[PDB]
RNA sequence: UAAUUGCGAUAACGAACGAGACCUUAACCUACUAAAUAGUGGUGCUAGCAUUUGCUGGUUAUCCACUUCUUAGAGGGACUAUCGGUUUCAAGCCGAUGGAAGUUUGAGGCAAUAACAGGUCUGUGAUGCCCUUAGACGUUCUGGGCCGCACGCGCGCUACACUGACGGAGCCAGCGAGUCUAACCUUGGCCGAGAGGUCUUGGUAAUCUUGUGAAACUCCGUCGUGCUGGGGAUAGAGCAUUGUAAUUAUUGCUCUUCAACGAGGAAUUCCUAGUAAGCGCAAGUCAUCAGCUUGCGUUGAUUACGUCCCUGCCCUUUGUACACACC
């Protein structure tokens, strides 16, 4: 597209949602190392940010940086579909939520907890630390955990 | 040339080699000889032809193998290893890129240089497992020169492929690199490093 | 199924934990086709019985 | 009615029907010039049967070809035997005999088959694997 | 480095237990008029012209 | 991430004076010139083509190929 | 000397139009483009983001343009492509539909095609001149 | 490998003997002739005999033939 | 009525099979060796081939 | 007498019960007199089935194809009423399926 | 020689079953008879470019002509022919030219005598005997089970990427199969991110779906060697489809989760030309479900044209106390 030349303004490894970033990479599968974000929720957010993806993660300026943020945690008001994500009719308030990051993990347990806590075979399966999709056990999975 | 033009037109350069040199993709069939005695025969070049595909049935008789156009059994020893079987358009499209390098490279008609760096890569003789009694020993043996064209070419690309697994460089790069290396022996090329290995068991076992 | 998790003795670990029996690995081996040609009917035939009825 | 010959060639399952006709010298292939064909590695395939009797021997005569069957490679040999032949079909009727055997000497001795069908066809696959040849795989115990 | 080359003149048999070479008897280009019978690794038929690494040694039998 | 990533503009001089001398660029070639990775080293194939240096005579995605000007 | 389309190799001409309905603006893009994948049977979204909508209708006149009349239903089987079914083998798939509709229903909107008889979309006789005219303009910039 | 089972290597055998003028050393006249002179189930069969009496016929000429 | 061809064929191959059994089974003691169903406008004709046509 | 511009659909399973009566209705046609397009062949459609020869499951696995080859002719008349009721009562066939229609759809 | 296929040797001569022959299927027929259910050229009707003409389409009959290409009847063609090598001076074999084709032309169907305690009473309203037969081992209904998971083994599918993934764009097959008491194949039109939904429609079919616009593949870009944008197991949440019934999640779809796997030890399978290998398709199963099978075509190589080393088998001879025949 064009050669560059910029100044020592770009910085290497910035820090986002309590996670850490490679910079010097494009800036899209920079976004997915996060929890809760892979290449098609990072491609929307940044086309929905008003950000070049020809950037790496190291130019784009600190306020291009908060905007990908407030659309990451709030994607229904900047208008992302809500069937593009990952947690949606609660099954407690019904809201429709993307989870992200360190919080990925939490909302997982809890949904786990809940099939044990009452009493789902599902969950029986999850807390004897088997297959919980049907498949067939006897010959599969032997290295195991 | 004399151009000549009719309701569909073809265009200049098109025009210009065509109807006067049989050259190839471009590249010139005529000079272009085999550095090697023997080896004549077994190596094509004229016939000259365009580009590097053909229907051709070489398979039915024990030897018309050796009447295949030398750069077309290159091209054909490219397309392999599992994923790449088939896929001739595939390798004749590197065949196309690795004479573009060649030539960039020294001159040197990039056609002439294949053709050093297969007669110099046929090994002269190899050894054979010979029972020589219980723990078999190994007689020295002369090797065809069928053969020794056959090895050339599989030794060069699965050196070529070998090298280019796994790192930036491409198939048409590594294909040049190694080319160029055993037209004139450097020995840091992964065929004449075993063009000389089964000659030198060759000799100790002789 | 409230038995069901609250049984420990039960579950991967615990299976993990186990050593695997012989009688697994161990094959078939068949048996008897050794004898297969040798009648087990103990009774055998007759050369009357195979005249009169061939 | 103007002179016309109408010529084919194969190759697998690939057909591909040529109209040879007195005309300005357009070489088109179904509806695009002979200049376009694009596998593009191949290109020089379909120009071949021209520059092998010279350029010029075209002006005399339109040249149109359609092709059904086969694949993308397939295809190219069938217009290029179909392109061949029919040149060699049109000064068989229409120019001297001696023009046409000198047509015909040039192609033959160059050849790839331009002017003689190449009979390869697939063979039938046999139960006990996925190929014709190449049965399944056996383990013994 | 002394390079000798020779044409095959006649097809012997194949030899070893494998049968994978054969003995051929070979006319040396360079000063003709003497005889040396061989061994090939790949295959080959009557004129082809062998690169022999040592001048004078033959051998006969293969195992 | 082991180098080469951006500019620094050091390195774009480095480029314009380091390539003549160079029979053969492409993508790999420029790499081999323990530089830039394939997204700028393109880049830079465009932008030596802007004036001067690279001579294209091969075509496409892969395989590139350049000589030095005359 | 006279064009049609079928004298421009297939992708600078598509390109060429692709670039030509850029500078138009007249589009209908339907704005849930680039939020969208094209197929079912894709990974990712398109890489030209802004555009590719014009490439794809660029195509998709250039396609009927050639033949007699083509439905929404021929565009999936034939803008679709191998969908990895991961540890399964690859089965062949259709695209989606509601893009090469209403890629239809805005070249419709723009007039280079219209409703055929028989099922289907026809190349309309404005579209003819228009795509005949940029095919003549591709061989003017290659001269 | 081309070798001709014992009922054309008979036949031909029977046809010489008896019908020595004509049956030269063409194939084509023999086809035909076979097909006046003889009555042979199929088109392969017979032109094997003719084939094979062309041959038998041919080295005749060099002088005789067993059997 | 209204039967693809095909099914047609093989529906009719289908009931001679049904037919041919069922004299096999029945006619045995009349020496019964085959049928051959003649189709013709008006009628179907049923054909008996079989040894003893007096107990038919 | 009027004429009734005629499609007979000739299909059987055996080629040269459906040749004869096929060549039987050219010659009988065309002999007395009327326009005729002769026998249009049909592809032979091969209606195959493949099958393991084996009852059980034991034994190398033996498939086994069966087929039935079904021929289909049609000859196009036109006649009056009265050589079209002769014609088709008559030529009858066991084996060959005779379809007669007076119309194009 | 593929062959107890033949030549030849000859107390044997002359023959039969089996091999061959034969049958089916694929390759070739400017000639046979024809085709709006196959197409071609002409002519109208007509669109678009540009052109004094010419190019590309459109058009179920608007007419006229034709059978190269597609279809299938009946014929024809190869017999290893011609020539040259090579040998008992033999049947044959190698080479060449020609040819659609010269590996039994390619590929199959059929298949002598005998053998086995091979498999099958879980295909049969095939069957002997035994068993059971009213608290049934008959049968139906409800619900689970055949999928159950420390692990051992076999057939496979997907991958370890730069002969690549991803995004555009290019765009080509062949074998198939489809619906009346019925819901089959489904073009088209709109709704839908998708999956799918919906109003219509053509097809009992060379007529409609269908040129099944398949996939690998080709081109222009984005990634750039980083367990990476290779890889997609695992798992969460949601939306659809079949079915009375989807929980142990039939299948499908979107976001998220992002493992092992950096080329596989000892071993061991398959294979010689349009083959191996890559690739998809249809058919069978079938309500739904193909990582499976049976066929099909698309891309299309390397290397043998040998030997008896291994292994397997056939054939002589040899021994035997075996003949219920080394179980
Ligand atoms: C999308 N839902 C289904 C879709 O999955 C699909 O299902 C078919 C299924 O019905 C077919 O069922 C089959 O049943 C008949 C019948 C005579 O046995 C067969 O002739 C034929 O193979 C097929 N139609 C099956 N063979 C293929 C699936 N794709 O097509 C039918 C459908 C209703 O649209
Ligand atoms: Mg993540
Ligand atoms: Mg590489
Ligand atoms: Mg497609
Ligand atoms: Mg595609
Ligand atoms: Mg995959
Ligand atoms: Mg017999
Ligand atoms: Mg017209
Ligand atoms: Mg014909
Ligand atoms: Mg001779
Ligand atoms: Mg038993
Ligand atoms: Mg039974
Ligand atoms: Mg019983
Ligand atoms: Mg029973
Ligand atoms: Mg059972
Ligand atoms: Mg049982
Ligand atoms: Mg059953
Ligand atoms: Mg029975
Ligand atoms: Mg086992
Ligand atoms: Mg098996
Ligand atoms: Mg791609
Ligand atoms: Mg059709
Ligand atoms: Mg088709
Ligand atoms: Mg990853
Ligand atoms: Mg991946
Ligand atoms: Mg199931
Ligand atoms: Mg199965
Ligand atoms: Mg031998
Ligand atoms: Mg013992």
């Amino acid at each position: 597209s064009l050669v560059v030349q910029e100044q020592g303004s770009f910085q290497h490894i910035l820090r986002l949602l309590n996670t850490n970033v490679d910079g010097n990479i494009k800036i899209v599968y920079a976004l997915t190392t996060i929890k809760g974000v892979g290449r098609r929720y990072s491609n929307l957010v940044c086309k929905k940010a008003d950000v070049d993806l020809h950037k790496r993660a190291g130019e784009l300026t600190q306020e291009e940086l908060e905007r990908i943020v407030q659309i990451m945690q709030n994607p229904t008001h900047y208008k992302i579909p809500a069937w593009f994500l990952n947690r949606q009719n609660d099954i407690t308030d019904g809201k429709d939520y993307h989870t992200l990051a360190n919080n990925v993990e939490s909302k997982l347990r809890d949904d786990l907890e809940r099939l044990k806590k009452i009493r789902a075979h599902r969950g029986i399966r999850h807390f004897w630390g088997l297959r919980v999709r049907g498949q067939h056990t006897k010959t599969t999975g032997r290295r195991r955990a | 040339f004399t151009p000549v033009v009719l309701a569909t037109p073809i265009p200049e350069e098109v025009q210009q080699a065509q109807t006067e040199i049989k050259l190839f993709n471009k590249w010139s069939f005529e000079e272009v000889e085999v550095k090697d005695a023997s080896l004549v025969d077994y190596v094509q070049v004229r016939q000259p032809i365009f580009v590097a595909h053909t229907a051709g049935r070489y398979a039915n008789k024990r030897f018309r193998k050796a009447q295949c156009p030398i750069i077309e059994r290159l091209t054909n020893s490219l397309m392999m290893n599992g994923r790449n079987n088939g896929k001739k358009l595939k390798a004749v499209r590197i065949i196309k890129h690795t004479l573009d390098i060649i030539n960039v490279l020294t001159d040197q008609n990039p056609i002439q240089v294949v053709v050093d760096a297969i007669t110099n890569t046929g090994p002269r003789e190899d050894t054979t497992r010979v029972g020589g009694g219980g723990a078999a020993r190994r007689q020295a043996v002369d090797v065809s020169p069928l053969r020794r064209v056959n090895q050339a070419i599989a030794l060069l690309t699965i050196g070529a492929r070998e090298a280019a697994f796994r790192n930036i460089k491409t198939i048409a790069e590594t294909l040049a690199e190694e080319l160029i290396n055993a037209a004139k022996g450097s020995s840091t090329s992964y065929a004449i490093k075993k063009k000389d290995e089964l000659e030198r068991v060759a000799k100790s076992n002789r | 199924n409230e038995g069901a998790i609250r049984d420990k003795t039960a579950g991967r670990r615990n299976n993990r934990s186990k050593d695997v029996t012989d009688s697994a690995t161990t094959k078939k081996s068949n048996t008897r086709r050794a004898t297969d040609r040798h009648s087990r009917t103990g009774k055998t035939d007759t050369k009357k019985k195979v005249n009169q009825g061939w | 009615a103007v002179p016309s010959v109408q010529t084919f060639g194969k190759k697998k399952s690939a057909t591909a029907v040529a109209h040879v006709k007195a005309g300005k010298g357009l070489i088109k292939v179904n509806g695009s010039p002979i200049t376009l064909v694009e596998p593009e590695i191949l290109r020089f395939k379909v120009y071949e049967p021209l520059l092998l009797v010279g350029l010029d021997k075209f002006s005399n005569i339109d040249i149109r070809v359609r092709v059904t069957g086969g694949g993308h490679v397939s295809q190219v040999y069938a217009i290029r035997q179909a392109i061949a032949k029919g040149l060699v079909a049109y000064h068989q009727k229409y120019v001297d005999e001696q023009s046409k055997n000198e047509l015909k000497k040039a192609f033959t001795s160059y050849d790839r088959t331009l002017l003689i069908a190449d009979s390869r066809r697939p063979e039938p696959k046999k139960f006990g694997g996925k190929g014709a040849r190449s049965r399944f795989q056996k383990s013994y115990r | 480095t002394p390079v000798t080359l020779a044409k095959v003149i006649k097809v012997l048999g194949r030899t070893g237990s494998r049968g994978g070479v054969t003995q051929v008897r070979v006319e040396f280009l360079e000063d003709t008029s003497r005889t040396i019978v061989r061994n090939v690794k790949g295959p080959v038929r009557e004129n082809d012209i062998l690169v022999l690494m040592e001048s004078e040694r033959e051998a006969r039998r293969l195992r | 991430a082991q180098h080469a990533v951006i500019l620094d503009q050091e390195k774009y001089d480095r480029i314009l004076k380091e390539v003549p001398t160079y029979r053969y660029v492409s993508v790999s070639v420029l790499v081999d010139r323990l530089k830039i990775g394939g997204s700028l080293a393109r880049i830079a194939l465009r932008h030596l083509e802007k004036e001067g240096i690279i001579k294209p005579i091969s075509k496409h995605s892969k395989q590139a190929i350049y000589t030095r000007a005359t | 000397p006279g064009v049609s389309v079928r004298d421009v190799a297939a992708q600078d001409f598509i390109n060429a139009y692709a670039s030509f309905l850029q500078r138009q603006g007249k589009l209908e893009v339907p704005g849930y483009v680039d939020i969208v994948k094209t197929s079912s049977g894709n990974e990712m979204p398109p890489q030209d983001a802004e555009g590719w909508f014009y490439k794809r209708a660029a195509s998709v006149a250039r396609h009927i343009y050639m033949r007699k009349q083509v439905g929404v239903g021929k565009l999936n089987k034939l803008y679709g492509g191998a969908k990895s079914r991961g540890v399964r083998p690859y089965k062949h798939i259709d695209a989606s539909g509601s893009i090469n509709r209403k890629v239809l229903q805005a070249l419709e909107k723009i007039g280079i095609v219209e409703i055929s008889p028989k099922g289907g979309r026809r190349i309309s006789e404005n579209g003819q001149r228009d795509l005949d005219r940029i095919a003549a303009q591709t061989l003017e910039e290659d001269e | 490998g081309r070798v001709r089972t014992k009922t054309v290597k008979r036949a031909s055998k029977a046809l010489i003997e008896r019908y020595y003028p004509k049956l030269t050393l063409d194939f084509q006249t023999n086809k035909r002739l076979c097909d006046e002179i003889a009555t042979i189930q199929s088109k392969r069969l017979r032109n094997k005999i003719a084939g094979y009496t062309t041959h038998l016929m041919k080295r005749i000429q060099k002088g005789p033939v067993r059997g | 009525a209204l039967i693809s061809k095909k099914r047609k064929l093989v529906a009719d191959g289908v009931f001679y099979a049904e037919l041919n059994e069922f004299f096999t089974r029945e006619l045995a003691e009349e020496g019964y060796s085959g049928v051959e169903v003649r189709v013709t406008p008006t009628k179907t004709e049923v054909i008996i081939r079989a040894t003893r046509t007096q107990d038919v | 007498q009027q004429i009734i511009k005629i499609r007979i659909t000739l299909t059987s399973t055996k080629v040269k019960q459906l040749e004869n009566v096929s060549s039987n209705i050219v010659k009988n046609a065309e002999q007395h007199n009327l326009v005729k397009k002769g026998p249009v062949r049909l592809p032979t459609k091969v209606l195959k089935i493949s099958t393991r020869k084996t009852p059980n499951g034991e034994g190398s696995k033996t498939w086994e194809t069966y087929e039935m080859r079904i021929h289909k002719r049609y000859i196009d008349l036109e006649a009056p009423v009265q050589i079209v009721k002769r014609i088709t009562q008559i030529t009858i066939e066991p084996g060959v399926d005779v379809e007669v229609v007076v119309a194009s759809n």
